[PDB]
């Protein structure tokens, strides 16, 4: 999914 | 919880999605001319302080673009 939608999202997506 | 954006977390994002950009934390957005009496704020005290939105950490990304292969 998108990953510039919440603060989370940028920590799980890079985190990966 | 709030969703807020400080420390390793604000400068993993810029890096991650800036990188070799050169991401600024100081940068114009209304008018610093005619407006004398203004604070100092630009990444931290609207994302860390206040919870913004990721797409503003494209605008901190310089326009310049590092080496690949194409």
């Amino acid at each position: 999914r998108n990953c510039f939608e919440s603060v989370a999202a940028l920590r799980r997506c890079m985190y990966g | 919880g709030p969703e807020t954006l400080c420390g390793a977390e604000l400068v993993d994002a810029l890096q991650f999605v800036c990188g070799d950009r050169g991401f600024y934390f100081n940068k114009p957005t209304g008018y610093g001319s005619s407006s004398r009496r203004a604070p100092q704020t630009g990444i931290v005290d609207e994302c860390c302080f206040r919870s913004c939105d990721l797409r503003r950490l494209e605008m901190y990304c310089a326009p310049l673009k590092p080496a690949k292969s194409a």
